[PDB]
């Protein structure tokens, strides 16, 4: 069988992740980030490995070297996921990391929910849903996890939601921002019932459409519609509405024109 | 049912596109591995054609008139024609075997006035699950086997279905680099769902005298492939999809141990694997099949092809024609240059160009290159028996490959091979043992995945 | 101006895919004909995205981008893009420039970002035509220039036309199997208005530092094989489609002899004549152009192309992603299965193999094979300072090897044979004098064609 | 360089009109469809063969040794151009065959102008243009063609042209049938201006439309709109009318469906 030459290889394609990757290991960089707090350190490295059983042990010894009961949410697990965040953003790590880092920090958060009585703080609700008719799971759970990760809490509505639920959640949750996944095109329009039934029923909140299925020109046809394509991007327009913006206008213009 | 313990070609290099060892006769005058490789035209239907059964008929019969039609302009001698079916040509068994019927009807037409060549292939769809939950032997069973025997009763000519066995363990493990949980979903759980139905298609094809075709791990394997998306990506190492893919050969596998005689499914990327060791017929897809995905392995995927499939495309205009005029019209020129090197007996040069093309692309090209693929086909056989031992043996055997192909010109990122190296690693530990793994599994899963159900599997 | 009398190559067989005798440097980082074929992307901008200049820009931005991030993202090493001008992008000099300049934009942050080599093609229309009649010299001319000249100054690095000399006889000749108006619209009128043009084009090149690339007949010779259709349309006889294209090759000629340097346009489906006599790169479309057109030499045309086009195609979206992004994928492809033939010295056989594909598919094919192609080319350059007599020459060479083709294994219809027959004796009943031939035809089309006005020809 | 032998090439690709071609020349076809009328058959070979010197010589004969200046349209040259488009309908000759045979019959009519004074007589008038901003001729010119072929009158309006004038074109000759033709996804929008500028001054013809651009559903949106795929349909769907059916919707039942 034909092989190439080095030379040939070279001229036929180029895999162009190779030349930019970044030096540092990923263990180095998270190196470069992690607090030396001596007491959170330990805790931090253990998100960013997902090592669930580490984030506890390392959460028994800070309530008992120290106090902080609730506090160790965002002092120690919202400062390690803020690195795999990070990480993340600059392309040192993967999603999947990413994944495994929320799963040890959502079981360092219960631990805290369970020596405590005092009810934790969010940046606010966000209720995700999949258009009805869509199974398509993959992409809304990666925008549940990186809301999560980014502070949020998140009412995950499932796969097929028939939106007189979605309707019902947004009453029963008052989120700051609802987000919906199309990815058939016999699906998409599910954002219209849902855009149309928010509208009739008087609710004015962004509603951050993604998919597979779905463009900047679709979600535009829609009041409350906002697109996003990376699953990064959900975070990211649910801290403009920290900074106040809630005019669904004024959001498109700093979010769409791509 | 009965399992692969040799290979049904003696080395790597006596395979090539549009011969296998075993091949099949259907349809209108068509013959699948027989010495020419086959175009095979996918195509959507648009929503509003959704609405009602005669929308739908409709929308398929302009879909074959319009492929029909393109082929015999240019001069094309044969024609495999793929219909995957809504879920409403599913759940109504006799929709889906209504627009079987009406497509054999206007391909029937064809055939008589020009002699052309063809075959219809319909794909149910696996209906087997509800809102909360996979229902792999639930009420929906009886209804999922229906579809297959009524299309096969109004004139689809070959019977496939892309299934869902182990897809929901596979969901979790597949975000998450849980190696140990590709191997269980796809390379058992996977195994032991293929078993139960493909026992069944096949009963179901032999009574109405169609062809049990093949199935595709399109919902495990594929999914990692998407998530891995271009080189740029961030969302999975693509050393990791391709394990993956290693594993979804012995799951393939098992509808051909189970009566299946092929043509295997078009998104079947592990078909080449498949091939290699059952000597049977495939469908492949690649650089033609654009209008559905990206990939990575455009050209070598032709490399043993028999049938060369677009994938799927919504059904609309173009400045060329209908959508299914300009991608059928494609791949049938593309197996035209297949079936002129045949002819002349340069197909094994051919062969090796298109594998050559995209070797070095990505891991996942590199493994699929037809004497790799060989390779991992002598991995699983050699524990034949053993679906799930066959299955780790691919899994490793395909690590063990990337690792060679990385100490030579396979140009992998550090990323890329420290994630090879922990799944390795990952698979290494593992016991030897089936019963051992199947019962940590069942209990892991069990507890971290609520969705799954063991019933599912017989458990 | 400096006409061609001996052929570049000493024989077809020196002829071969992804390099010329005379290759051409440009853009960024980019050579044509430099040993490696090269995708060329094509696409049209939807009816809404002419509303205003800013939203055409934004259109062409998002072509631009889509086009870029698939190439990086699946390892292509270089791309051209081809910009075919919407008429008010001509008409306005400065928006067809703002386009230009929008595009190279985005293609430099990609050159800088990771090395990929591109170069960015535009075609300015011909918009020298009012609603009654062609202007080929009038008050048009200079804003003509303008288009070219703009486009080059802001980030056009090819320059292409799609001339329309000799249009208006050939529609009239085209419909009424008038062999002989063929001749003189394609092979005379289509001759003297290259010649100004050319003339123009490339001293603009020249001004600028940009490349004049070349022209096509496609006002003419494909109109001709759109007309003849598919091989059981009833509208041209595919052996009178054949000889528009014969002669096309020598007008096409004019664009190189007036100092275009290649490579030519993608329908110039003549360029393989082309080529043999300029030994200079050619851009070809065939199976990977269908979202445009159907044709019946899918893999021939890229027995030497240099570069490798889809020709055209909306804008918009389909499953795999956008139409751009699909198309330059298999392009880039198609590329990459020739840049492997010839890395492993494998692109004779593969040529031959392209080429033995379709030569039997129709009269149209069997004459642009390259062998036949360089005979043609042959019977051109033996009267190269005659503009009329070596066009005729080559319409009787095709002729004769159409009928060879006959007597061998080229299965012509009665239909098809007579009507070669009646061409050959009309052709050869010509006398060989040009200013007879030029005068008899003057009168004639002046009394039946009245849109015909001979001052666009300098008469 | 490589060839096939005869039984590979046979297996590769299949010239699919070869071995549906009739055995009777085209020349032989016509000779049985010929009116065997002594007087008139010089005068319909004169037409099938698109010999204009032998068409004015046969009829200038006809008129000597009978009359019938004016009659001679309907039973010398509507015969001889109906055997035309039969062998056109079944395949036997090709379109510049029919091009011809209408250059000849053409100039057949005219020189009936030259000895009639009693006006000749069709089966209604249609007006026929292609779209603003549209130079695609070719399309329409079969049409044309077609239809003057079927025993119509034809006004053909041109290339470039702009709804107001089909307008007055309209108005003055009152036709039974418009028909329009783009090409361009930048020019099948004329269409909607010509149907609003008809209905807008109260006109009710059917509007027939094709082209490559076009398709059912695109015509269907406007209201005196009728599609037709291939130029044949141009006369069928004149014959309806000439059969009384000036209804849009129960003329679209019968001609949609594709
Ligand atoms: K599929
Ligand atoms: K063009
Ligand atoms: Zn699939
Ligand atoms: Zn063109
Ligand atoms: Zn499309």
């Amino acid at each position: 069988m034909l092989d190439f030459t080095e030379a040939s290889l070279k001229k036929v394609l180029t895999r162009y992740n190779v030349a930019l990757e970044k030096a540092l290991t990923p263990e180095e960089a998270a190196e470069e980030l992690y607090p030396k707090d001596e007491l959170i350190y330990p805790i931090a490295k253990a998100i960013f490995e997902g090592e669930e059983d580490d984030v506890v042990e390392g959460l028994q010894a800070a309530i008992e070297a120290g106090k902080d009961p609730i506090d160790l949410i965002d002092d120690a697990l919202m400062v390690g996921m803020g690195v795999v965040i990070r990480l993340y953003d600059e392309g040192v790590i993967f999603l999947p990391n990413v994944m495994m880092s929320a799963d040890a920090m959502l079981e360092g958060i219960e631990y805290c929910k369970e020596n405590s009585g005092a009810t934790p703080k969010t940046k606010g609700t966000v209720v995700c849903h999949v258009a009805e008719g869509d199974v398509h799971d993959i992409g809304k759970n990666i925008v549940t996890a990186l809301l999560r990760a980014n502070g949020y809490n998140v009412v995950d509505l499932g796969r097929d939601v028939p939106a007189e639920e979605v309707l019902a959640a947004v009453q029963k949750e008052k989120p700051i921002m609802l987000t919906g996944t199309a990815l058939m095109t016999t699906t998409m329009y599910a954002f219209k019932e849902v855009n149309d039934m928010l509208l009739e029923n008087g609710i004015k909140i962004p509603f951050a459409c993604g998919g597979g299925a779905v463009n900047q020109d679709f979600v535009s046809q829609f009041a409350l519609g906002v697109y996003g394509e990376e699953a990064a991007d959900a975070p990211k327009i649910a801290d403009a509405i920290i900074a106040g913006t809630t005019d669904v206008t004024e959001l498109r213009e700093k979010f769409h024109k791509h | 049912a009965k399992r692969y313990t040799s290979m049904a070609y003696a080395n790597a290099d006596e395979m090539t596109f549009g011969v296998s060892k075993y091949p099949v006769k259907a349809g209108l005058d068509l013959e699948i591995g027989a010495g020419y490789t086959i175009p095979e035209i996918n195509y959507a239907p648009r929503p509003e054609a959704g609405a009602s059964k005669e929308k739908l008929i409709k929308e398929y019969e302009r879909i074959t008139t319009d492929v029909m039609e393109r082929m015999v302009q240019v001069g094309f001698p044969a024609i495999i024609l793929e219909t995957e079916h809504v879920q409403q040509m599913s759940n109504n068994p006799s929709w889906g075997a209504e627009v079987a019927h009406a497509q054999k009807t206007i391909m029937e037409k064809y055939h008589d006035e020009y002699g052309i060549k063809c075959a219809l292939r319909h794909t149910i769809g696996d209906i087997r699950e509800n809102r909360e939950f996979l229902q792999l032997r639930g009420d929906k069973y009886s209804v999922f086997l229906e579809a297959f025997e009524q299309c096969a009763e109004n004139g689809a000519d070959l019977l496939s279905v892309e299934s869902m066995g182990g897809k929901e363990v596979f969901d979790y493990a597949v975000l998450r680099n849980d190696i140990p949980g590709l191997l269980y979903s796809i390379g058992c759980l996977g195994s032991i769902d293929m078993e139960l139905i493909w026992t069944d298609i096949s009963k179901i094809a032999k009574k109405t005298g169609t062809i049990s075709a093949g199935d595709t791990d399109c919902a495990q394997a594929n999914t990692a492939m998407f998530i891995g998306g271009g080189l740029l990506n961030k969302n999975l190492a693509h050393t990791i999809a391709v394990i993956a893919r290693a594993i979804s050969a012995p799951r393939s596998l098992v509808a051909y141990e189970a009566g299946a005689v092929g043509p295997g499914k078009d998104c079947g990327y592990e078909n080449i694997i498949v091939k290699a060791i059952t000597g049977m017929p495939m469908t492949m897809e690649g650089k033609t099949s654009t209008c559905a995905h990206s990939d990575v392995m455009g050209n070598l995927v032709m490399q043993c092809c028999d049938c060369w499939s677009n994938e799927s495309v919504e059904y609309h205009g173009e400045f060329g024609g209908t959508t299914v005029q300009c991608w059928s019209e494609t791949l049938a020129y593309d197996c035209a240059l297949m079936n002129t090197a045949l002819e002349t007996k340069n197909d094994k040069v051919l062969r090796d160009l298109m594998m050559l093309s995209d070797r070095y692309r990505d891991p996942q090209a590199y493994m699929l290159a037809y004497d790799n693929a060989y390779r991992v086909g002598q991995s699983i056989v050699k524990d034949g028996d053993n679906i799930y031992l066959r299955a780790k043996n691919a899994a490793i055997e395909c690590c063990n490959i990337i690792e060679e192909g990385a100490a030579g010109k396979l140009e992998l990122s550090r990323f890329e091979t420290k994630a090879l190296a922990d799944a390795k690693a990952a698979l290494e530990a593992l016991p030897d043992d089936m019963d051992k793994f199947m019962d940590d599994c069942l209990t892991k899963y069990k507890s971290e995945v609520k969705v799954f159900k063991p019933e599912n599997y017989g458990f």
